[PDB]
């Protein structure tokens, strides 16, 4: 701030940049791994309680 | 702030106001005969009149003989010269850290006045049989042939010598960039501070260096001390005496400096430049009679302090040129029988890729394992020896008649050590880092994996390491000892992983 | 910063050359105030060492 030649500017981004801004993330919404998973159990290790556990 | 141009204007007002000798005879190639200066010490400096400052070194007896530090365009006959009343002395103290200065420690660098904590003369006797300790901590430089083979000690001093173009700077750099490891710490007794000297480097060679040591956050910690390619003689023959007492506030203060002299051989060319002109008669090929005391004085004033007298050290690497590998030409001779171990450097290992080019065969430290990390020496049992018996076998392999299982058994063991041991420069290694690499090698893990393929085992470990056994990485790091336990760990871990 | 450094730099250059210039001036024009102080200062001075 004291170092720069136009006034009030580098006071002026500091306060900007320490608040908040956009950035590149995402929500647990598209659960494809998720649903996915209960299914592959359910045909992958489900089917060892009824062919392994017969023979 | 307000008007700094006025500050500076009333700060120098009043200064001269009590200044009311020899006449100039003769003038010629930095050298002034000079008719007086009666009271005059050995080796005082002097101010000409026109500006230029000297030494004197031959008080005879019609006239004085002066060795100038400038240029001498502006020195003419008759030219009224002047007593200082001081012999040559720097200022020392943790002032300079940062700093860039001439062989007089003068910034250089643009960064204004140097603040010292006091001043040291430029010749210091060494310090006696009497207050000094044996050398025991490592001065880990980071490089793995060189710390499992030549460990280094807080005290001692270690020769780095080869010919042009072999890697000695480079050898030197790594060493102090390394440094880092324990300088951004707290603890002043783990720390050591570099000091560079450059003698006889052009300029920009300095800058180039400079901006390096800044790359890598590492001039915080050094002191460069410049007497470049064009400076007078007697400052290039001067900054290793300069330097030696900038690093020697470091030591008598309880702290550890290390100081690197690059490079003795053009500090003897200067040296023999100012005894030609002065006309002392001259010694072995031109140079003067004590060219040797000239670097033993030096080279002595590296010590490691005994506990009464603060523990501080001053570690000496200094640096010499030979030329077509002689090794036996007048100062390298000299110095190698003054210090206490060498680093030979070759050009025929560079070429054919052992980098650092380091000679396995022909280097060695004298305190030895005395300054070895313990873990680093367990694991390092008897490399430097089988790396010896390996060149042994690989000399009876050129008969290219058939092997046995017990000679092609060490030449495959060999042949991966040696590559195990290259390493890219600016890379230094942690202890914990080198240490698991040495056991991999030394017990045999590597020796079922191809030669090409041992570059990416070494990253990919080290990954995998720090990854899983974190834990026994900062044991070893923290501790500096395997135990019996901790090598089971180990042992364990690396078979582990040789198994991808 | 490095431009306001070079600024302040510049203008204290500038300034000791004007300043150096007048001095060098002024001597140049027969002072008659500079003959006499400096006979004056010489007499002062050997006395205080006698
Ligand atoms: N481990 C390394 N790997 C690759 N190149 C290196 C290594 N060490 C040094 N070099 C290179 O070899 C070149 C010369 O090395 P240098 O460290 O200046 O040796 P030197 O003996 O000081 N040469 P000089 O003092 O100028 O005669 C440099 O360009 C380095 O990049
Ligand atoms: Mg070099």
């Amino acid at each position: 701030r004291s170092v720069l030649k136009n006034t009030s500017v580098i006071d002026k981004i500091e306060s900007y940049v320490k608040q908040y801004k956009p950035v590149k993330i995402d929500a647990s919404k598209q659960l494809q791994v998720i649903e996915s998973f209960e299914k592959h159990a359910m045909t992958n290790a489900k089917e060892t309680e009824s062919l392994v556990s017969k023979e | 702030p307000t008007e700094v141009s006025s500050i500076l204007e009333e700060r120098i007002k009043g200064v001269s106001d009590e200044a009311n000798t020899g006449r100039v005879l003769a003038v010629g190639d930095g050298i002034a005969r000079v008719f007086g200066l009666n009271n005059i010490q050995a080796e005082e400096l002097v101010e000409f009149s026109s500006g230029v400052k000297g030494m004197a070194l031959n008080l005879e007896p019609g006239q004085v003989g002066i060795v100038l530090f400038g240029s001498d365009r502006l020195v003419k006959e008759g030219e009224l010269v002047k007593r200082t009343g001081n012999i040559v002395d720097v200022p020392v103290g943790p002032g300079l850290l940062g700093r860039v200065v001439d062989a007089l420690g003068n910034p250089i660098d643009g960064k204004g006045p140097i603040d010292a904590a006091g001043r040291s003369r430029a010749q210091v006797k060494a310090p006696g049989i009497l207050p000094r300790r044996s050398v025991h901590e490592p001065v880990q430089t980071g490089l793995k042939a060189v710390d499992a083979l030549v460990p280094i000690g807080r005290g001692q001093r270690e020769l780095i010598i080869g010919d042009r173009q072999t890697g000695k700077t480079a050898v030197a750099l790594d060493t102090i960039l390394n440094q880092k490891r324990w300088n951004n710490g707290s603890d002043e007794s783990k720390k050591l501070y570099c000091v560079y000297v450059a003698v006889g480097q052009k300029r920009s060679t300095v800058a180039q260096l400079v901006q390096t040591l800044e790359q890598h956050d590492a001039m915080k910690y050094s002191i460069i001390v410049a007497a470049t390619a064009s400076e007078a003689a007697p400052l290039q023959y001067l900054a290793p005496f300069t330097a030696a007492s900038i690093g020697e506030w470091f030591r008598d203060n309880g702290k550890h400096a290390l100081i690197v002299y690059d490079d003795l051989s053009k500090q003897a060319v200067a040296y023999r430049q100012l005894s030609l002109l002065l006309r002392r008669p001259p010694g072995r090929e031109a140079y003067p009679g004590d060219v040797f005391y000239l670097h033993s004085r030096l080279l002595e004033r590296a010590a490691k302090l005994s506990e009464k007298e603060g523990s501080g050290s001053l570690t000496a690497l200094p640096v010499i040129e030979t030329q077509g590998g002689d090794v036996s030409a007048y100062i390298p001779t000299n110095v190698i029988s003054i210090t206490d171990g060498q680093i030979f450097l070759e050009a025929e290992l560079f070429y054919k890729g052992i980098r650092p080019a380091i000679n396995v065969g022909l280097s060695v430290s004298r305190v030895g394992s005395a300054a070895q990390v313990k873990a680093l020496k367990q694991v390092a049992g008897s490399l430097k020896l089988f790396l010896a018996q390996y060149r042994e076998v690989a000399a009876f392999a050129q008969f290219g008649s058939d092997l046995d299982a017990s000679t092609k058994q060490t030449l495959v063991r060999g042949e991966r050590l040696t590559q195990l041991l290259k390493q890219n420069q600016y890379s230094p290694l942690a202890t914990e880092e080198q240490v698991p690499l040495i056991y991999a090698g030394v017990n045999g893990h590597l020796d079922g994996i191809e030669l090409s393929r041992i570059g990416e085992f070494e990253s990919s470990f080290l990954s995998y390491l720090k990854s899983n056994h974190n834990e026994l990485l900062t044991e070893i790091r923290e501790k500096g000892e395997l135990s019996k336990e901790l090598l089971a760990s180990l042992k364990s871990a690396t078979e582990s992983f040789v198994a991808t | 910063v490095r431009y306001e450094a070079s600024l302040r730099q510049l203008e204290q250059r500038q300034l000791a050359k004007s300043v150096i210039s007048r001095v060098q001036s002024e001597l140049g024009n027969p002072k008659f105030q500079e003959k006499v102080l400096q006979q004056s200062i010489s007499e002062i001075e050997q006395l205080l060492s006698k």
